[PDB]
């Protein structure tokens, strides 16, 4: 299986989504025209995973852009790689979702969703062998969160044997738009637990902290946060995009990473951590990459890895380096810290190497972990949800769109089940 | 798209309308004839200022606004005055006989004669909108038209436009400029009647504004003109997010999400800074930290009450002009380790911030200094309930004797509308107390 269909929803979804296509396009040698101007053949070998060929010979991203507002999509279209997207893959309403999950999922989103599925079907039909879908969205707003999870439900109904994966941005009070973000996040998680196969948890708390503590940026913008996201995203999709042995498609990644169907929320990690523009001149040694990629301070989800156990780990090393030194360092980490890797999944750490480094670095490592420490992320959202929900505060925004309190109670309970299910395996 | 229609009701609504619209024209470079040279798209457009102005084929930019008074003399001043070419005659609606400081007359006797005509003129503005967001209603609490007609109009708009948002700018009465003994009655009757029909209401206490004018601007005896110029600055700060765009601009609707935790709890406290004379601004720049600090000084509030003695449920800062997030965050961090800011336990404590880059404008001949940066804080505090407690007390003193009640009964109202309106106010005061109690 080859083709992945990419969907980006809402302001956050479309902003990280645009950056993703920007970064991977440069790696595959594709320019704003859709014209290849690269040297290596490794660049084109698996280009069909993400790109359509339309005679030119031009490469068109298999990408559908979705919003309930036109704003951020006009931003994308007049942005750097804006011309590359298929204009018919732009699907927008006018009325917005007002950071309201109920509007995205039930009222405004319901009005727009069929048009999105027409574009999904049109893209799915040109595929030799569709692998499945990736979605970029946030959980804190209304469109990416409410409408994004509506879309996932409808995509699963029409394609139940395909893999569904998400890059899901979790909200934090540190970088926050509205007080209702915990409501929107809890309702979205409930969906994600049932209808995705694999979810990369991108924690805005973590991205903020990395920017503040490590990159010495005193006031991080979304741009700074998204630079970390696009690097992580390029990293986690390396094995899908380039010639390679393991985690080479979406189903094989799921089979190695997900021991129990509900526990499919991954903590990504990246090394070296770099800020935008400002370059680093000294390449990292393989021992340094390996130490940094496993460091809590390189994690994109604000969870302490020492507070849990790793179920499974995938590690991707990028650049020209010694594969023998990689195996040794990877083996050294596990042997040194063996109590943090569950002993009932043997050889639960898999490593891949790709020759092509990302732009502006000679060496990089990407970490994908399924840790039971992710539970800290869900506990945090749960705490914020309950603080409001016990006084039913802000609920009228949701009941006004037809929702009952019961739906909140159920979504909370399911998220608490997920928490305690993680705790079960951290002690087994 | 996102159009907003303004409705200015009665003397106070209308005169505040004049001030706001004059100021909007200066903010966007629109001339008194409606021409705006900088607007290259003739007869239409989807720019930010189009939320408030429509455009004719001849290049005229026209307020999306209706002015309504039951008497003709305040609206005749708009008709013959500086900005008379701005408005199509059909946007300015007058009767002949006013409500004589009586809510019953504004709501029933006189107002029922003109209500169908007003809703027809509103309908004509709405029909020109491609994506109508909602209404901004300007009125006094104390006047007969401002209270009775506004409450009638709000009820009817709920019928004709469903749940389309309605925001109020409501002039709360003060003894220094008030014109009727019965203003406490009119205030309680309108507040009870419109409470279910309104999404958000900005109360402007005429005494807070009178004090600020006397104290900060050194005006011995402020007139309506003084008060209105300052009110328009505050209204402008609130609507600036709708009328301009920019990277760090944050839409009013998004502040509203944070500001209204329960439908009845919908009365934000506005505080504005800096209010300073030309004489004192000279050579003295107010920094971001200075203006943000001034937001937590109670003498700068639009309603007299003390937030230090209640609890916060939300805090929003709307900056305009030369302001960057770095400085905002530094100023906020200082204030947090130095001020009396206690939140209820059920809401998070982070301040929500928007910045518009376009700096404040002042009107020629006015009293305020042209500054490089300004701020409007909108907070949701339990302290706003003090303003209700004061009006309710005044209402109770007169109502226990039925003083002036015959004027309302003579117009067809029953005593049961009074006790009912009063009970709703008692329940509102109670609601404000309950939201400030800690959780179990
Ligand atoms: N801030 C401000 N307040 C005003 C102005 N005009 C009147 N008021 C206040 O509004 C109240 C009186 O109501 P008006 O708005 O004059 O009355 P109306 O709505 O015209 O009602 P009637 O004349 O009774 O039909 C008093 O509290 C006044 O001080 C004004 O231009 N500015
Ligand atoms: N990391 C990141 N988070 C964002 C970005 N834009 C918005 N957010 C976050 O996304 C959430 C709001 O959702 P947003 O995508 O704006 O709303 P939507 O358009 O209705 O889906 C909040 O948690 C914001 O902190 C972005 O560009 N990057
Ligand atoms: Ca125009
Ligand atoms: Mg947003
Ligand atoms: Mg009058």
């Amino acid at each position: 299986m080859r083709e992945i269909v990419h969907i980006q929803a809402g302001q956050c979804g479309n902003q990280i989504g645009a950056k993703f296509w920007e970064v991977i396009s440069d790696e595959h040698g594709i320019d704003p025209t859709g014209s290849y101007h690269g040297d290596s053949d490794l660049q084109l070998e698996r280009i069909n995973v993400y790109y359509n060929e339309a005679t030119g010979n031009k490469y068109v991203p298999r990408a559908i852009l979705v919003d309930l507002e036109p704003g951020t999509m006009d931003s994308v279209r007049s942005g750097p790689f804006g011309q590359i997207f298929r204009p018919d893959n732009f699907v927008f309403g006018q009325s917005g979702a007002g950071n309201n999950w109920a509007k995205g999922h039930y009222t405004e989103g319901a009005e727009l969703v069929d048009s999105v599925l027409d574009v999904v079907r049109k893209e799915s039909e040109s595929c030799d062998c569709l692998q499945g879908f990736q979605l970029t969205h946030s959980l804190g707003g209304g469109t990416g969160s409410g409408m994004g999870t509506l879309l996932i439900s409808k995509i699963r109904e029409e394609y139940p044997d395909r893999i569904m994966n998400t890059f899901s941005v979790m909200p934090s009070p540190k970088v926050s738009d509205t007080v209702v973000e915990p409501y929107n996040a809890t309702l979205s998680v409930h969906q994600l637990v049932e209808n995705t196969d694999e979810t990369y948890c991108i924690d805005n708390e973590a991205l903020y902290d990395i920017c503040f503590r490590t990159l010495k940026l005193t006031t991080p913008t979304y741009g700074d946060l998204n630079h970390l996201v696009s690097a992580t995203m390029s990293g986690v999709t390396t094995c899908l995009r380039f010639p390679g042995q393991l985690n080479a498609d979406l189903r094989k990644l799921a089979v190695n990473m997900v021991p129990f169907p509900r526990l499919h929320f991954f903590m990504p990690g990246f090394a070296p951590l770099t800020s935008r523009g400002s370059q680093q001149y000294r390449a990292l040694t393989v021992p340094e990459l390996t130490q940094q990629m496993f460091d809590s301070k390189n994690m994109m989800a604000a969870c302490d890895p020492r507070h849990g156990r790793y179920l499974t780990v995938a590690a991707i090393f990028r650049g020209r380096m010694s594969m023998k030194e990689v195996d040794e360092q990877m083996l050294n980490v596990q042997n040194k810290n063996s109590s943090y890797f569950v002993e009932w999944i043997p050889n639960n750490v898999k490593t891949a190497v790709c020759d092509i480094p990302p732009r502006g670095l000679k060496m990089s490592a990407t970490f994908i972990g399924n840790s039971t420490a992710i539970q800290e992320l869900f506990k945090r959202i749960s705490e914020q949800f309950t603080a409001m929900f016990r006084r039913k505060a802000f609920l009228h925004w949701y009941t006004g769109e037809g929702m009952d309190e019961m739906e909140f109670t159920e979504a909370e309970s399911n998220m608490n089940d997920l928490v305690s299910e993680y705790q079960q395996y951290q002690d087994a | 798209m996102r159009e907003c229609i303004s409705i200015h009701v009665g003397q106070a609504g209308v005169q505040i309308g004049n001030a706001c619209w004059e100021l909007y024209c200066l903010e966007h470079g629109i001339q008194p004839d409606g021409q705006m040279p900088s607007d290259k798209t003739i007869g239409g457009g989807d720019d930010s200022f189009n939320t408030f102005f429509s455009e004719t084929g001849a290049g005229k930019h026209v307020p999306r606004a209706v002015f309504v008074d039951l008497e003709p003399t305040v609206i005749d001043e708009v008709r013959t005055g500086t900005y008379r070419q701005l408005f199509h005659p059909e946007q300015l609606i007058t009767g002949k006989e006013d409500a004589a400081n009586n809510y019953a007359r504004g709501h029933y006797t006189i107002g029922k004669e003109i209500i169908d005509l007003v809703l027809d003129r509103i309908r004509k503005l709405a029909d020109q909108c491609t994506g109508l967001q909602g209404f901004l209603v300007f009125h006094s609490f104390g006047g007969g038209t401002g209270s009775g007609f506004t409450s009638l109009l709000m009820e009817r708009l709920s019928v004709d436009y469903g749940k389309k948002s309605k925001l109020e700018f409501s002039i709360y009465p003060a003894p220094q400029v008030s014109t009727a003994v019965v203003e406490p009655y009119n205030s309680i009757l309108t507040t009870h009647t419109t409470l279910e029909h309104s999404d958000c209401a900005f109360m402007v206490d005429n005494e807070a504004i009178y004090d600020i004018c006397r104290r900060n601007l050194d005006i011995e005896r402020p007139t309506y003109t003084n008060l209105n110029r300052l009110i328009s600055q505050i209204v402008s700060s609130i609507t600036a997010s709708l009328r301009f765009d920019g990277a760090l601009n944050v839409d009013l609707t998004e502040f509203q999400t944070n500001l209204v935790p329960y439908p009845r709890i919908h009365f934000p406290l506005a505080t504005y800074a800096p209010v300073i004379s030309a004489e004192k601004a000279y050579h003295e720049q107010l920094s971001v930290a200075e203006i943000t600090n001034a937001c937590f000084e109670p003498a700068n509030q639009m309603v007299k009450c003390d937030p230090r003695h209640g609890k916060y449920m939300a805090c929003c800062l709307l900056y305009r002009g030369d302001v960057v997030p770095k400085d905002v965050n530094a100023a906020i961090a200082t204030i947090k380790t130095k001020r009396s800011i206690q939140f209820v336990d059920w809401c998070p404590t982070g301040f929500k911030v928007g910045i518009n880059y376009q700096p404040p404008t002042v009107v020629p001949g006015g009293d305020l200094a042209k500054v490089q940066r300004a701020v409007c804080m909108l907070s949701n505090t339990t302290a706003i309930a003090e303003a209700w407690a004061r009006l309710d007390h005044k209402f109770d003193l007169m109502y226990a004797k039925r003083a002036f009640v015959h004027w309302y009964v003579g117009e067809g109202m029953e005593e049961g509308e009074f006790s009912e309106a009063r009970e709703d106010m008692a329940a509102l005061e109670k609601d404000y107390e309950e939201v400030g109690v800690d959780s179990v």
